[PDB]
RNA sequence: UGCAUGGCCGUUCUUAGUUGGUGGAGUGAUUUGUCUGCUUAAUUGCGAUAACGAACGAGACCUUAACCUACUAAAUAGUGGUGCUAGCAUUUGCUGGUUAUCCACUUCUUAGAGGGACUAUCGGUUUCAAGCCGAUGGAAGUUUGAGGCAAUAACAGGUCUGUGAUGCCCUUAGACGUUCUGGGCCGCACGCGCGCUACACUGACGGAGCCAGCGAGUCUAACCUUGGCCGAGAGGUCUUGGUAAUCUUGUGAAACUCCGUCGUGCUGGGGAUAGAGCAUUGUAAUUAUUGCUCUUCAACGAGGAAUUCCUAGUAAGCGCAAGUCAUCAGC
């Protein structure tokens, strides 16, 4: 699968219109279904995070668990 | 909820699970029904436990395992392959991990899901190899109850194993995903492919 | 007619024998390994386990 | 002089259990004939030496150990007494293979 | 369909390597009839087993 | 003087003594809180002894533990068995025997099995292996 | 020269095996006892029974490990108030210094006597025998877990390179005695055995958390080393404790635990090969003793035919001490 490197307008839109959407959201979600990179994976997480978006379920350091906001 | 303080102060969340004794504090053993009457005595719910970690000798008589947590027989399943030997509190973590990934892709109690995969992906039939003087063939037996529980975790944990092996999805994930697949009887899962392949052989060799 | 002989398999010989080889230091006893379970219960190590 | 009550550690060593438990009970049972002072025999942890050697003198055959051990049994009994009753107590124990240490406690 | 056996004896090992137990199981469904079937792993009076063909019986030992 | 007993716990060669009294009700281990125990799954081991029998039980009892020896999880398992034999050791001497039972049912009927020391001792390694059952490996050809 | 031998050790075998008294059978060598069956870890027992009753071996024993608010005592072990004193906080507190300023205990720790387990008690299943299986108590119910010791015998097993244990032979001043210098035992087209490190995401890397047990250690010798100071590090250096339950050492071991960093690519996995430099031990480091710094960054993407070890605190992962040791561990 190829692998985004640089976070890209057309990406980032994308990040905003579908992580709500997903029931579970996590890093390797982003990987897959959105061709991203994993530390970019966990950059969006932490911003989606603090803009409310996504809700945390479990914070570890090697895995992190998020919902969409219902 | 009668919350009581102490001179040392305890987490309300903490306070409310002592009431009633749930898995993690999250998860309740109640309502947790084996749909297979042949496999009740073998899948242990009805003891509830707050971690997946007991120190419990169950391996001293033939058939103390039965009696030994089905959530920890599963955790003791994934400490396995060499480096991940003896690491058992990474294994209880993955656990954890896989039931909050279960309960937010399913809404059901993921102990229910974790005993549905079991049910479903025991081989009821198996081939044992029969020899008389030189020559071996495959038999046809049925399998015990003990034995479909032992084969369907083993065969979840491998399938998970190999699944998380050089790929970015963490084995929590995958152990979900194989739980989750197992439970609805997807012909995804590795452990139902292998079941119905060790059954239609079976089935070839009676 | 000598050398250097302050450390090293060649300064340390058996109490009994004269060999160099398999000696035994722990605690002081300076005796091979061979002599040493000939004359093991006599000095006092006994076995048991 | 005489009469001046000293503190004294007597330190008992042995390999033989029997004869060192022996010596102990005569040094406590005579100072309480006499109206000592006596802190009792504190048993120290036995130091057991161990020394492992192949069974072989030679190379051959299956790689079999042996373990010899050697038991070193210590014990110390503190007592407040004059001069002249410590030397009485000191020689009337003298049993052989038991090693007999007498310190005076300066501070 | 599946029919489903209570083991009421088990009757001993078979096979050249002693992997299988012989048991006697009755049915759940009719107590009236009995059958000998191989179990293979580890098995105890009062245990329920799968039957995928009813009719079948495994040769007893000799 | 106030009421004391000087219970212990222990799995392998961890052996964590405690100290109960009549008290304010603080459950500490070290100096330090229950919350302070590092083991983020394990919390919930040493938790148990006061969670499955009564909150009200544990709201005038000053219980504190003095961890030595043993590893990570071995200290756990010490300290849980030496909070659930201090309550007990407590209510044996200061409280009743049909409540004291009680401790002793709630506890032993969870599968808990506390019991004392888990005889499990480690059998020696014995020469000819790195283990006590295992030998090396055997060459033939 | 181990195929002339002693001693020792390995193996057959740590398997269960071995022998005689009296009786029986047989002219006799010899045989039965010492067995069809069931049972046991066991020639362990039941039982069958021309045998009966015994012995060695097994077992018992001995050492060790798990229980004993019961005894025996202890600053070279440890606790609780007090003497004392520091901070947080007012509520007395909560958390720590001061190891004999001190008192009292001996639960934890030590080791000395004794106790405790005998398959106890109950329910099944069999020659209702030995036993076995289930359940409940109990610290423990797999010979309670582990060893040590281990019969009759044997082998042309190994060792004359452990020995002032040793026969014979050879050699004995230009020595095959001994000692000094240097080299060699390590030498590399290759075949085999035991291993260490790996192939990564259950992972590497960085910070933080932070817990063992068995050990060993110098008086006329340079032993284990704390603390301070210098150093990127290896180390250096000034002092001190310890002949040791006291000091080193709570051997603050490793995996692991948390929060970070990477993102599936031979990649930040892997650390071979190789260059340069700086220390340490030593009379001597070159054919790198070893350690440290930077650089170089190979094969290897889970291993063919084969084949080893293993049933509970066990396998496997994980490091530590000891032995050797001036220095050097993948053992
Ligand atoms: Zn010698």
């Amino acid at each position: 699968a190829q692998h985004a490197v640089i976070l890209d307008q057309e990406k980032y839109d994308r990040i905003l219109k579908e992580v709500p959407t997903y029931r579970y959201v996590s890093v390797s979600v982003l990987v897959d279904r959105l061709k991203i990179g994993g530390s970019l994976a966990r950059i969006a997480l932490r911003h989606l995070e603090k803009e409310g978006i996504i809700k945390p379920i479990s914070k570890h350091s090697k895995q992190a668990i998020y919902t969409r906001a219902t | 909820f009668t919350p009581v303080v102490l001179a040392t102060p305890i987490p309300e969340e903490v306070q409310q699970a002592q009431t009633e004794i749930k898995l993690f504090n999250k998860w309740s053993f109640e309502e947790v029904e084996v749909k297979d009457a042949s496999l009740v005595d073998y899948v242990q719910v009805r003891q509830p436990i707050f971690v997946a970690h007991t120190a419990g000798r169950y391996a001293n008589k033939r058939f103390r395992k039965a009696q030994c947590p089905i959530i920890e027989r599963l955790t003791n399943s994934l400490m396995m392959n060499g480096r991940n030997n003896g690491k058992k509190l990474k294994a209880v973590r993955i656990i954890k991990h896989t039931l909050d990934i279960i309960n937010v892709l399913t809404d059901q109690n993921p102990i229910q899901v974790v005993v549905d995969a079991i049910t479903n992906t025991g081989p009821r039939e198996d081939t044992t190899r029969v020899g008389g003087g030189g020559a071996a063939r495959r038999q046809a037996v049925d399998v015990s109850p003990l034995r479909r529980v032992n084969q369907a975790i083993a065969l979840l944990t491998i399938g998970a194993r190999e699944a998380a092996f050089r790929n970015i999805k963490t084995i929590a994930e995958t152990l979900a995903e194989e739980l989750i697949n197992a439970a609805k009887g997807s012909s995804t899962s590795y452990a139902i492919k292998k079941k119905d392949e060790l059954e239609r052989v079976a089935k070839s060799n009676r | 007619f000598s050398h250097p002989r302050r450390y090293g398999k060649g300064s340390r010989q058996c109490r009994v024998c004269s060999s160099h080889t398999g000696l035994i230091r722990k605690y002081g006893l300076n005796i091979c390994r061979q002599c040493f379970r000939e004359k093991a219960n006599d000095i006092g190590f006994n076995k048991f386990r | 002089q005489q009469q001046q009550i000293i503190k004294i550690r007597i330190t008992l060593t042995s390999t033989k259990v029997k004869q060192l438990e022996n010596v102990s009970s005569n040094i406590v049972k005579n100072a309480e004939q006499h109206n000592l002072v006596k802190k009792g025999p504190v048993r120290l942890p036995t130091k057991v030496l161990k020394i492992s050697t192949r069974k072989t003198p030679n190379g051959e055959g299956s790689k079999t150990w042996e373990t010899y051990e050697m038991r070193i049994h210590k014990r110390y009994i503190d007592l407040e007494a004059p001069v002249q009753i410590v030397k009485r107590i000191t020689q009337i124990t003298i049993e052989p293979g038991v090693d007999v240490e007498v310190v005076v406690a300066s501070n | 369909p599946v029919t489903l056996a209570k083991v009421i004896k088990v009757l001993g090992r078979t096979g050249s390597r002693g992997g299988v137990t012989q048991v006697r199981v009755e049915f759940l469904e009719d107590t009236s009839r009995t059958i000998v079937r191989n179990v293979k792993g580890p098995v105890r009076e009062n245990d329920i087993l799968v039957l995928m063909e009813s009719e079948r019986e495994a040769r007893r030992l000799r | 003087a106030v009421p004391s007993v000087q219970t212990f716990g222990k799995k392998k060669s961890a052996t964590a003594v405690a100290h109960v009294k009549a008290g304010k009700g603080l459950i500490k281990v070290n100096g330090s809180p229950i919350t302070l125990v590092e083991p983020e799954i394990l919390r919930f081991k040493v938790y148990e002894p006061l969670l499955l029998v009564g909150l009200d039980k544990f709201s005038n009892i000053d219980i504190r533990v003095r961890v030595t020896g043993g590893g990570h999880v071995s200290q756990v398992y010490a300290i849980r068995q030496a909070i659930a034999k201090g309550l007990v050791a407590y209510h044996q001497k200061y409280v009743d025997e049909q409540s004291k039972n009680e401790l002793k049912k709630a506890f032993t009927s969870y599968d808990r099995t506390l019991l004392i020391a888990d005889s499990r001792r480690p059998e020696p390694k014995k020469f000819g292996g790195k283990g006590a059952r295992s030998r090396f490996q055997k060459s033939y050809r």
